[PDB]
């Protein structure tokens, strides 16, 4: 594993598989959008 | 679409905390006294200083 030169360790992995899906999938609020998301119901997206 | 109450509550509350300038989208980012008007409610009724 330490000669291959296209080897990382496996948290710098998960590290970049969370960077990827946290620009693939944020959400784009202001501040004042994102404080009444708290209070909103959720679970019933599917069926509301 | 249709922002609920509490949007613009905190959205004036923002406006407070941050500034009253640095926001002029004057759309919908902050609600305005002639919004208020409607059949029987007058917002700029005649006042004797």
């Amino acid at each position: 594993r330490l000669e291959s030169d296209s080897y990382s360790p496996p948290h710098v992995r998960r590290k970049q598989k969370i960077t990827d899906i946290v620009n693939k999938y944020r959400n784009k609020q202001l501040e004042p959008e994102f404080y009444t998301s708290l209070f909103q119901e959720v679970g019933l997206k599917n069926c509301s | 679409a249709r922002a609920p109450l509490l949007d613009y509550i905190y959205r004036v509350l923002h406006c407070c905390v941050c500034g009253s300038s640095t926001y002029t989208q004057q759309s919908h980012y902050i609600l305005t006294l002639a919004d208020l008007s409607s059949t029987d409610y007058d917002p700029f009724l005649p006042l004797a200083n």
